[PDB]
This record gives structure tokens, sequence and C-alpha cells, in this order.
């Protein structure tokens, strides 16, 4: 009966502010590591030269 | 700073109660979760045993409860060595460089995808000799 | 096959290893019972025991025994070495003359002991990392000993000390400034590199970044264990730009008698707030050099550049390293020293940060971690002999240390060679 | 016969070598394992140039691996092509240079060339008629440039009729990873131009011009720019291991390039290189590839070939070809570039053919040229180093291991005299 | 095959004989009664070597129990492992020693002596090849010292080829039980030099300081000082009842220890012996095993190693391992204190291996040396009997048992006379 203050869910004791987000649970739950992107890799490295075709 | 001698119960933090602790012959050797470890009363009505370390009882012979000492505690050199020469192998420690078991030897598999990938591929072998 | 030893001694340097080696334990998998449930990395921390267990590579020094008891009671009972836990009986008071002349002498002999049997097991010692809070009595007398015996005993050995100087105006003691300055003098004699850790520093960044309004010293010591892991990562991990511990002060120290250095990491920040931007490998570094969030409580903008030993741990590509190092440079309110021209030593690696369950940050997939050395770190020593002058102008509290076998003129000496560092690091700076 | 051993240091040898070996093990259908899979018997011709023959019939290179610390040559053998090389020509020590040239010349490097050059020894021995060595290595760190040209120094004692090569990739200001990289630099082209009889230089920062206009691909790595380096290597060698119209090893291109024995500083490139999505555009005519070969955007260099006067420049063609075309092109070029070529040698190019053109290509061309404006990043380089000197900044590593200043004053000069000495010619008149 | 038989004499030899057959008994897993309850097959091809078969298939100790009082001796049956001893092997008198040497020795020693020596006799024509004998018993009391001495030198007349193995406990002046103790040590003393062919001896005051330095055990009993007692004495048999790489009997150790005849003074140690706290925290290898077991701290004797020099060691490895750590250990342990090893014989140390641990553990160590400085142990008791013999003190007992001052002198002279005799070689020089 005494969490409901604007003290309880602000500032807590050694905690981050609690800010009440919802997130999206179908992914971002198991593995999910932040951050932009994976650096999206390119095609081919060394086939440019050499074409193999 | 000198040693002191036995006053207290191993229940103080008095010198040398390490090894009092160590001693499973004692009782006091195994103590409770909630005694400590208690952030609050009301978040468990409940006690726990938890153990101080893992040691044998007797001060000598201490490598026993390994299983695996037990297995080998009676198997001779000669009978390591000389089982029979249709199912034995090499036993001896080389150096770790030379075992490092490269990458194409880790997945086979890789190893005829590749070949076919980059070797024997796209060959135009064209001379410009009068005989040839 | 490479190894270093780490020193704790006092009780904000017992505090911080607690913390830097539960998240190094977390990094490599080992449960606190020191086994690994199912290549070998963690060679640079922990030993193999022959069969099981790993034990790590760190001794306990101290002289009150709560603290070092508690490590021995507490979840981590059964991953250190019991013998390794070395404790006295009586407290140094925050006296610099008890740690240095009375009660620490007797101790010293055991800690070498120790230290001898584990870097006789090492083959490829690499050097070794003493935590220690200088305020302190035993921090900094038993510090200042065990610097000057292990000097002398090991020859050249890189020595790295991760020193939590006194916060300019929150501090908790009063007599501080009076053995910090000792101790100054002591090290600057015998440590190859100094990190600068004071507490006002942290307390903002949390306060700003993690949103964090009553933080406890749970949260600022792991923000020095991810610079340490951060750090020591490219000893353990392979990486597209690998950098050795021999590979950072060679590159650092200009000059002998300057080597002390201030550090800055990023991205510091939690859950809530990193999922509204990018943490692209261009604004990351951005952070870093930002000025506000610097672990030491200096203003960089006050002082020139020497040199920026900045490490790149995650999925960086030598890319993107280039072009923001071009940007840093090309932007005005940035300047460096005359006399060198290149001035960016960049590491990068492949292991992304380990974030410890319970904690306060986030799984970022990039991280960005900067020792600097510029002259900016002068306006500390101003200050701290600013406010040993005001005490000693009257011989306040001098009683304690005359009577506990310290010499009187010694406080006078240690002025001097503070002063000669001032003018040390005022004529190095200059234009030629 | 005529066969030459390959000897790689440092972390950047290491890695411009491992992807060499790479390359010329697809031109002559050797699998990672060592056994021949083959289609020409071309192919199989002339194999004992770069490989041994072992016991079983396994063909293994002839190559000497050396570094101070184990970090890279540890990676190098657990990934692709480890089981290539001989287990026993991996030398190694245990401490590493610590990117202090001093440390790995006189005090950690001196002792571990007595083990190294035994193997290099028992190779170039066992060998039917060597014709030269090649080494690979960067001149801004601790162990490449360190121990990489005192090696040259003592090989050269023994071998005095044998040609070197050499392959550095020097540092430019715009990509630097090192702030002692202008004094171990300087230190390392003192040795360099007294021993080495042929040096080609390679720029990090070219290189990725070149990855990121050129091949047009966003994210390059170090991967991609080791292969770009390997392909021009295995090209120098081309004629070497196949038939052509026109043959010419190695000594032949030192002959027709070197004027002056100081002066064999020399810029490389390749051709063709095209984008994946372009290259279907283009046709594989020599007017064409001859175009993109003087290309100024196109050397692996970052001085500029326009900036100076082409003392002479040499050309590799690879494939089916005509020499009509061939001769007529080199002549055009020469005409209409008549500034930009010196005037007192006429005729200053020369051409090769090979019939044998590289993996997948109907023709290939790699240009080797010897031009005044290589004398630009010699300058840019002293230029930071005296501005470090005159202040005897991170001086105390190099005088603290046996080495005096003595020393960098007269590498200093050393290095000025050549830049004076090679930017004579170019104002030089007849 | 080669067995050999055990005799028990006093309360102290009583206690280690009780506890030693406990440890023997659970290495070869017998039952309490009699019955063999182990896992391979190994264990009882050398199973005569220490029990006798009976009917039934129970097996029993070949031991004689010698007292003068039944008191011990109805603690030791109805102790752990009790039933094993064959009640017919129980010899006693109904009135006891009473610390006094001549009434064990002349009086009540000489007429019970003639029982306890049939027993031995039978025993020991019993076997086919005897190997020889082994005595506990301490020096410091009456019917051990007394009448144990009696029955050594009775044995030797008769059996002159066999070896004879003592463990004797001698007093120390730190720790004191009795106040005639110099009487009878040195009495006794003077009857083992002539006869006894190897003598290992131990104090119990450097049994409690191992326990309370190493162990750390705070309250320790004298079962625990009976086991570290009772480990060495097994392990020194351990190739003798176990296949190995290097086997060694008793025979082997005396004429490979004793360089003079009156030299056969022995002091032993045992390792790994660690403290319970941190049993998991240290590796158990070979270096670490031979570091431990020249240790001056890890000796069962109040001497000082350092402060002599050896004369010659052996060390009985045990366990699975392999020869050139141990063959390399005992040379570089050699040569780093060449200071604490006489000169004149090359080579002063033996190593021998067997391939069974003891239970519970991976490896042990038993190290049996011979150094001068056992004597420092004699100068302190034949100090504490010249200053109570020239007040005569406590005299009048031995005097009354038809003993004479006579035999008094002779022994203080002939104690005195093996210290002289043995100290000289300590700075000998060829
Ligand atoms: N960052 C951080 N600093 C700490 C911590 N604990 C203590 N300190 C610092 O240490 C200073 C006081 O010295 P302490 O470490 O507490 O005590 P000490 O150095 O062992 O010296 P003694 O008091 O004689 O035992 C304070 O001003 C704090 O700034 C901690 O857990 N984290
Ligand atoms: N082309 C290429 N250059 C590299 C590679 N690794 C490092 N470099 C360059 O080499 C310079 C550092 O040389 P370094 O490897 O430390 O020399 P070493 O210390 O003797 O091994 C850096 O400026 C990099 O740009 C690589 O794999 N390929
Ligand atoms: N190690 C050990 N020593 C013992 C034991 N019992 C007695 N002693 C020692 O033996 C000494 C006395 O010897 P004692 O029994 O009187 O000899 P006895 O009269 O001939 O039987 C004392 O100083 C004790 O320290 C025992 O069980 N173990
Ligand atoms: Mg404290």
């Amino acid at each position: 009966k005494e969490a409901k203050y604007h003290s309880r869910q602000v500032e807590p004791l050694g905690k981050r502010m609690e800010r009440n987000y919802e997130f999206p649970q179908e992914v971002h739950q198991d593995n999910f590591k932040f951050g932009v992107a994976t650096i999206n890799s390119e095609n081919t490295a060394k086939e440019v030269m050499f074409p193999q075709k | 700073t000198t040693e002191p001698e036995k006053k207290f119960n191993s229940t103080v933090l008095i010198g040398n109660w390490y090894e009092e602790r160590c001693d499973p012959n004692r009782e006091q050797s195994k103590f409770y979760n909630e005694r400590k470890f208690a952030d609050n009363n009301y978040q468990k009505y409940t006690l726990s045993e938890n153990k101080f370390q893992d040691t044998s009882n007797s001060w000598l012979n201490f490598q026993e409860n390994k299983p695996e000492v037990k297995n080998d505690q009676f198997i001779t050199m000669n009978m390591q060595e000389y089982k029979k020469p249709s199912e034995q192998k090499r036993n001896s420690e080389l150096k770790p460089f030379i075992v490092k078991k490269s990458h194409f030897d880790k997945n086979p598999h890789e190893l005829e995808e590749y070949r076919e990938k980059w070797t024997k591929s796209a060959h135009t072998f064209d001379r410009m000799y009068l005989g040839t | 096959m490479r190894e270093v030893i780490s020193i704790h001694v006092g009780q904000g340097g017992i505090q911080v290893g607690n913390a830097c080696w539960e998240l190094f334990c977390l990094e490599h998998g080992i449960q606190p019972d020191g086994q690994m449930p199912s290549d070998d990395a963690f060679n640079t921390f922990f030993s193999e025991t022959g069969a099981g267990k790993h034990v790590p590579r760190a001794v306990f020094l101290d002289l009150e025994p709560t603290v070092i008891d508690e490590v021995r009671t507490g979840t981590y009972r059964q991953l250190f070495h019991p013998e390794q836990l070395i404790s006295g009986k009586e407290d140094a008071a925050n006296n610099f003359a008890r740690g240095h002349y009375t009660i620490g002498k007797e101790i010293v002999d055991l800690c070498l002991d120790r230290i001898r049997k584990l870097a006789d097991n090492c083959t490829g010692l690499q050097g070794f990392l003493v935590f220690n809070s200088v305020g302190g009595g035993t921090g900094s007398g038993l510090g200042s000993l065990l610097l000057e015996r292990l000097s002398v005993d090991y020859g050249k050995k890189s020595k790295l000390g991760f020193t939590i100087y006194p916060s300019p105006q929150v501090s908790t003691a009063v007599v501080e400034p009076y053995n910090s300055i000792l101790s100054t003098h002591s090290l600057l004699e015998h440590t190859d590199v100094a990190v600068m850790l004071d507490n006002e520093a942290i307390y903002d960044i949390c306060r700003r970044n993690l949103d964090i309004e009553r933080p406890t010293y749970t949260n600022l010591n792991r923000l020095i264990a991810q610079v340490i892991s951060s750090l020591t990562a490219s000893l353990r991990f392979d990486g597209a730009l690998n950098v050795d511990i021999t590979e950072f002060q060679t590159n650092l120290v200009p000059y002998p008698r300057i080597h002390f250095m201030l550090s800055s990491y990023a991205p510091i920040i939690s859950a809530e707030k990193a999922y509204h931007e990018q943490l692209s490998v261009a604004e990351i570094t951005n952070s870093a050099f930002e000025p506000a969030n610097m672990m030491a409580k200096c203003d960089p903008r006050h002082g020139k550049y020497m040199a920026c030993s900045m490490m790149y741990r995650g999925d960086v590509v030598p890319k993107d390293v280039n072009a923001s190092i071009a940007t840093i440079k090309t932007k005005r309110t940035i300047q460096f020293v005359d006399w060198c021209p290149t001035g960016f030593k960049v590491g990068i690696n492949y292991q992304p940060p380990t974030v410890v369950p319970g904690g306060d940050l986030a799984k970022v997939m990039r991280a960005v971690c900067m020792i600097s050395n510029s002259t900016a770190i002068a306006e500390v020593f101003s200050r701290l002999d600013h406010k040993f002058d005001l005490m000693y102008a009257k011989r306040a509290f001098v009683h304690w240390y005359v009577g506990e076998g310290m010499e009187e003129g010694e406080f006078s000496e240690a002025r001097e060679d503070l002063a000669a560092l001032e003018k040390d690091y005022e004529e190095v700076g200059i234009e030629t | 016969m005529r066969e030459i051993v390959h000897i790689q240091g440092g972390q950047c040898g290491n890695q411009i070598g491992a992807k060499f070996w790479e390359v010329i093990s697809d031109e002559h259908g050797i699998d990672p394992t060592g056994t021949y899979h083959g289609d020409s018997d071309l192919q199989l011709e002339r194999i004992n140039v770069y490989y041994n023959e072992a016991t079983g019939g396994r063909y293994v290179p002839r190559a000497i691996l050396m570094d101070l610390e184990p970090g890279t040559m540890d990676s190098v053998r657990a990934g692709p092509f480890g089981q290539l090389f001989r287990p026993d020509n991996f030398v190694f020590g245990q401490t590493g240079a610590g990117n202090n040239w001093a440390k790995g010349h006189y005090t950690e490097g001196a002792e571990l060339i007595d083990s190294v050059l035994d193997v290099v020894r028992k190779e170039a021995e066992g060998c039917d008629c060597l014709q030269g060595f090649q080494i690979t290595h960067s001149l801004g760190g601790g162990t490449g440039s360190g121990m990489g040209t005192l090696l040259i120094s003592k090989v050269r004692e023994e071998y005095p009729d044998r040609i070197m090569e050499t392959f550095s990739v020097v540092p430019s200001p715009k990509v630097s990873d090192t702030v002692v990289e202008p004094y171990n630099a300087t230190l390392s082209v003192h040795q360099l131009v007294e021993n080495a009889d042929e040096c080609m230089v390679i720029d990090n920062e070219a290189l990725y011009d070149i990855c990121f206009r050129t091949l047009k691909l966003t994210t390059p790595t170090y991967g991609d720019l080791n292969h770009l380096v390997s392909a021009a290597m295995s090209g120098v060698t081309c004629c070497l291991r196949f038939p052509g119209q026109l043959n010419s090893d190695l000594r032949k291109l030192a002959v027709n390039l070197i004027p002056f024995p100081r002066l064999h500083f020399f810029m490389i490139g390749f051709a063709p290189l095209t984008s994946r999505g372009s290259q279907q555009y283009r046709a594989l005519t020599v007017p064409e590839l001859t175009q993109q070969m003087f290309d100024a955007k196109n050397m692996m260099c970052a001085a500029d070939p326009r900036h100076g006067r082409y003392l002479t420049a040499s050309a590799l063609f690879r494939g089916r070809m005509s020499t009509k075309e061939v001769d007529e092109q080199m002549l055009n070029v020469q005409n209409k570039n008549s500034s930009y070529f010196v005037e007192w040698i006429p005729n200053n190019i020369k051409s090769s053919i090979c019939d044998i053109p590289p993996k997948g290509l109907k023709m290939a061309v790699t240009f080797v040229g010897n031009s005044t404006a290589i004398q630009e990043m010699f300058k840019r380089v002293a230029e930071q180093f005296t501005a470090m000197f005159r202040r005897k900044a991170f001086l105390h590593w190099y005088t603290g291991e046996g080495m005096d200043e003595m020393e960098f004053t007269e590498a200093e000069s050393n290095m000025n005299d050549l830049v004076s000495e090679y930017q004579q010619y170019q104002d030089a008149t007849a």
C-alpha cells in the first residue's frame, strides 16, 4: 500500500528509475542484443575478381 | 599479533575458525541460508541447509569422493600399455602445437564443398604455339 | 600462456575486486564453486587445478578483517584460495604511518611469499594489476610498501594501478589530503601506469545515463569492472586488431615522469532508452570523448592531449574507426599537443560486452573504452596541494603521524615533489 | 630450376602471406591437403618453383613463418590452409616485440634469429638452383620492421649474387594505428635501401580507395585488402611458371627497371577490376586494359603518378592476345603523355606476355612502375619524424635498449639524402 | 614369498600396531572379520606377505602382542579391528614394568620372554622364505625399551642373516611424560647398534608440530599421531607387495643406505600432507611432492636436517607416473642444495617407483634419510643423563634389581662414542 507515492516508482534504492515501457515480446526476450543492426555483410568478398562465372 | 588458543566455539570469527568449519565431523559445519543471506523476514518462512565447502572427513587419503581416482587406483603400466595390438592406441602426451587439428579437419564436409567451389573451376588454358 | 597477477589492498580495492571477479566468472562461464559445466582463454586470469575447478590469480591483503571475512563467508567461499586471503587484526585507522612503519611491516613478507608462489607457477607473466583506494591509511601505506618491494624484487615487470583519488568536494574522511600526498610520492617513482577513478564523476555518469538517483557502491564497482574487462579482453579474445599489455605504455608514456591517465567508457546506458537510439560506431566514439562522460572529475578542455589508447570491442569494422578518428581530429573543440602528429592507438576485438544478471547496464553489441593521457590532469594535483596547504599551515593532525614512528620532514619533501610534478606538466605542454 | 623461397614476418606479413598461398594453390590446383586436383598438364609443369616434393606425393610450400608471439601464428594454423605448411617451419618467440624497433632488432630479435636462419639456410641449400628471395612485411610494426630488416642483412651476406623482393606496407597519416610509426618506419628504410634489390610499397590508404570506388563494395575488411595485394604478387612471377610469347623472370625486371643502384622503389597495380553489377557491361580488350592500367587512381600507392615523371614502367600481360596490339598501345600512351615521361631515355616501357591468364579471367594485367612521384611518401613520413624527434618524445624506449640518438640522426640524414637524390632526376634535362 | 613378521611391545608399540593393521587391512580390502572384500585381483596375489590363511577363507595377521600387564591389550582387543589377531598371540604378565628398565629386562622380562620367543619361532618356521622382522616399540618406557631390546638381541642370535627393522619412539626433552626417561633411554640404545640393521626414530614432539602447523587441526589425539606413523610404515614395503617399474625390498634399502656398519639410524617423512581446508586448491604432481618431501619441517624427528649433511637418502614413489620427471628432480634437488650433501659420494639418492597408490589418494612419497643431524637428538638425552647420574638420583631401583653402575657408565660411554664417530664425517674431506 506504499508503492504508489510517485517516490517508490521513481528514485528507488540502487535501481534505475521505473519507466513503464512495453516491448514486443515475440522478439526482444531470448537473445536480443540491442544496437542498430548486424552491420549487414555484403555478398561476394574475393569472387568480385576471379568471378568463377 | 600472535596466535590465540581455543576459547570460543567455531561460530565466531576468532582465529583458526576456518579449519574447524571445514571439518565435517563437527555439527557446526553446515549452516542455514536464512541465517545471514536474508533481505527481510517476510521473504521466506522457510529454512534451508547449505553446507560449508565440500570436504572429505579424513585428513589423510583426502582424494576420496572422486569416482575417477577410485577407478584407476589399480591400473598398472603393463596393463595400460600392453593390452593387445588389435585394439591398443597411443597414450603419450605431445606438444599442443602439433595436435592443433585445424579447421578443415574439424568439419570435413567443408572440404568437398570446397575444391569444386574454387579449385579446378573455370580454367582457360590457351597457348599460341606452332605445334602444341 | 600469458598471465596477469592482481593485487587487492584496502577496503575499496577488495570491494572493486569482488565485482571484477564476479564479472570475469560470468564472462568465462565458471560457477562460484570454480567448476566449468561445458578455447583456453581463461588462462590469463585463472589456473587449472589439474582436475576440475579453476583458481583465480588474485591475492587479498588487508589489516582489518571484516571485509575479508565477508569474502570467506559469502557466496564465493568456494572459489578463492583459502591461504591467499591474507588479513591482520588491527586497522590502520586512516593513518599512513601505521600502515607503513608500525604494523604494515609484519605482513609484507607473507604477501611477497604468496606472490612468489603464484608467479613461480606462471610462465608468461605479463604484469601486475594493483587496486587500492588512496584516501585511506592501509590503502596508501601497504600499497606503497608493496610497490617498493615488488619493484626491487621483479625488475622490469610492468605494474598497473587503478587508484581512486579523493573527489574535489564530495569526500568522506577529513585527514585524507595528508596521506594521499605521501602515497603519490611513493607511487610516482615505482608504478608504470596510474588511472584516475574519483567518485563524483561516477556518480554524475550514473545519474545522467542510468537514471539512478540513489546509487550505492555496488553500482560504482560494476563500471570499473567493465573498464578492466574491456582493457584486458585483448589478452584473451582473438580480434581483428590485438594489443598487448606491453603495447600500452610504450605508446602512452612520452616521458618517464608522465604516466598518469584517465579513462572513459561508452556506451553506458539502460535498457529503457537504448532502443530509441541506434548506438552506431560513429556516435559511441563521440560520447567517449565527451567531457561529461569522463570517469575522472577533470575538464579535458583546459589542456592538450598527448595520446589516446582507445579500445573497441563488439562487431566494429576497421573501416568505420578511421572515419570517426578523422572527424574527431577535424573537430575544433579538441586540440592535441603540437609535437604529436598522430595521437590515436586503436584496438578492435570480436567478443561483445557481457551483462551481469541483476545489473543496471544493457547488453549492447558495441562498446568503446578509452585511456587518455592529457595535460589537464594537473588540476587535481593543484587542488590537492591547496587542500594540504590549508591544513598543514599550523601542523593540524600531525601528532598522530609523528607519534607512530614517522619523521616530521616527510611532508615537506612530498610537497616539493608534487611541485616538481606540477612544473614538469607545465613545461611539457608548452608550444614548441 | 630457378626456384625462389618465401619468408613472412609480423602480423601484417603473415596475413598477406596466408592469402597469397591460397591464390597460388588455386592456380596450380592444390587443395588445402596438398593433393593435386587440376585438369591441365601446365599446372604441374613448373611446380618446383614454389613447392617442395615429399614422400607420398604431397606438395608443401617452401615458406618460413616468423614472429615473436604465437597470437597470429595460432590463428593461421587453426584456419583454412593451416595443414599446407610444414609444422617444423613455424618459428616464433614467446615475449613479443611490443612495437619497438630496437627490441625487434637488438635485444630480442637478434636472440631468436639463430634458429630461423638455420631453416632458411637448409631450405636454400636443398634447392637445385636458387633464383632469389621474397619478403612480405610491414614497416609500421615492431617485429615486422625490426626482425624483418635484420633478416635481409644477414641473408644478403651469405647470398651476395641472389636477388631479393620485398612487398612492404608503409604507414600513411590518414590511416594511423600506432603513435610511434614515424620512428620505426624511418629506421626500417635505412637498412632497406642498402640491401634489398627490389622494394614494392603498398598503402592501406590506397587499398581502401580501390575497394571503395572501383569494386564499389561498402564494407571492406583486412581479408579483402590482403587479396588485392595477393593478385599482384602472383602476377610478377606468372611468366616464370607458365610459357609465353615473351619471357621475363625477376632478374630481367630488375635490369630493365633500375637505372641507378639506389633508386629501386616501385609502385604496383592490377587490372582489370570491376564491380559485380557492372561486370557484364565491360568488354575485355587490350585497348581498355591499358586505360585502367595507367589510371592514376588504380595505383596501390598514395603517391599521385602525375605529380612527377616516369623514369620507367613495366607491364605484364596474361592471356591470349596479339603482340601488335600490345606494342602499339604502349607506344601511344608514351607519345600522348610525353610530359609525364622522362625524356633522356627513349621508350622506357617494357612489355611481357604470358599465355595463361589467372583463375576465371580471359585477361589480366600487372603494372610495375618506377616514377619520381614516390618521393612524396617519404617527405610526409619524414615531416612527422622531425616534429616528434625535435622534442625527444617516446625516445627513452629506444635509448634504453643499447641504441643511441646518434643512429636516429644518421638514419634521418640518409632518408633525406634519398629524396634529394631521387628528385634530382625529375628536373634533370638532356 | 618374502613375508615379514610383526612384533609390538609396550603401550606405544601396541597402539601403533593396532592402527597399522587398520591401514593395511583397509588397503587390501579386508573385512574386520577377516574376509576379503576387494575389487581387483592385485590385492590377493601378495596377501601372504602380511596375513596368514586359515580354515573358512579368513585371513589372520602374523603379529605377536607382548607386554607385562593386561591393561593395554584389553583395549586393543575391544577396539576396532580387534577380531583379527589370534588369541594365542597374546602374551602378558600380571605385574607390569613400572617405568623400570631393570625390571622389564632382568627380573620379569627374563622369566616371561621364553614364552614369547616360542610363538615368534613358531611363526618364523611356518613361513618358507623369511624376509625379516619389523618391531614397533618406545624407548622411553619400561616394558617397551627394556623387554623389547632383550627380544631384539635374542632373535639376532638365532637369525643372523635376516634384516631387522625397528620403529622406535625416542623421548623428546621438549614434551615430557616421565621423570626417569634419560636412564632407560640410554640403556636400550646401547643394545641397538649391535643388533638392529635399520632403525627409524620418531619423536612425539615432531608429530605435534606437524599436526598443528601443516594439518591445522585444533585438538589432535593419539589416534591422529598413530595414523601418521602407520602411513609411513606401510609405504616402506609398498614395492614388496605390488608390481612396479623399479622394485626395491628391505634389503635393497639396507645395502643402499648404510655406508658403515654403525651408521644405521634414519629419519622418515611422508607426503603429501595438506590442511583439510586447502585440499582441493593444490595440484598433486612430482615437482610438488619432491619439494615437500625434503622440507625440514616435514620430518618425523625433532632434529633439524639443515644443520648437517645427508649421507644417503631414499625415496619410494607410489602411483602411476613417468620416470624421467622422477629422475630429473632428484638430480635437480641434489645440485641446488649441494651444501647439504657430502661430496665424497656421488648421486646419493635412490628412486623407487610402485604402480599402486594408497587408497584415497593418487600419488604418495615416503622419505628415508641418513643425515648427520640425527645426533643432535642423542646429545640432548645424553646431556640430561649426566646431570641426573652425577647426583645418583632415582638410582636405587635399578641397583635394587641386580643391576650395577658399571653398565650405566658403559651406556653413556658408547652413547657418546657413537656421536663422536657419527659427526666426524660432517666436515671430512677426501
Ligand atoms: N569506488 C569505491 N570507493 C570506495 C569503496 N569503499 C571505500 N572507498 C573509498 O575509500 C575511501 C576510504 O578508504 P577505505 O577504502 O574505505 O579504507 P582503507 O583504504 O582500507 O583504509 P583503512 O580505513 O585504514 O582501512 C573513501 O573515501 C572511499 O572513497 C567502494 O566500495 N567503491
Ligand atoms: N594489409 C593489411 N594490413 C594490416 C593487417 N593487419 C595490420 N595491418 C596494418 O599494419 C599496421 C601495424 O603493423 P603490425 O601488424 O603491428 O606490425 P607487427 O607488429 O610487426 O606485426 C597497421 O597500421 C595496420 O594498418 C592486415 O591483415 N592486412
Ligand atoms: N604415538 C604414540 N605415543 C604414545 C602412545 N601411548 C603412549 N605413547 C608415548 O609413550 C611414552 C610412554 O611409554 P610407555 O607406554 O610408558 O612405555 P612402556 O611402559 O614400555 O609400555 C609417553 O611419553 C607417550 O608419549 C600412543 O598411542 N601413540
Ligand atoms: Mg578499511
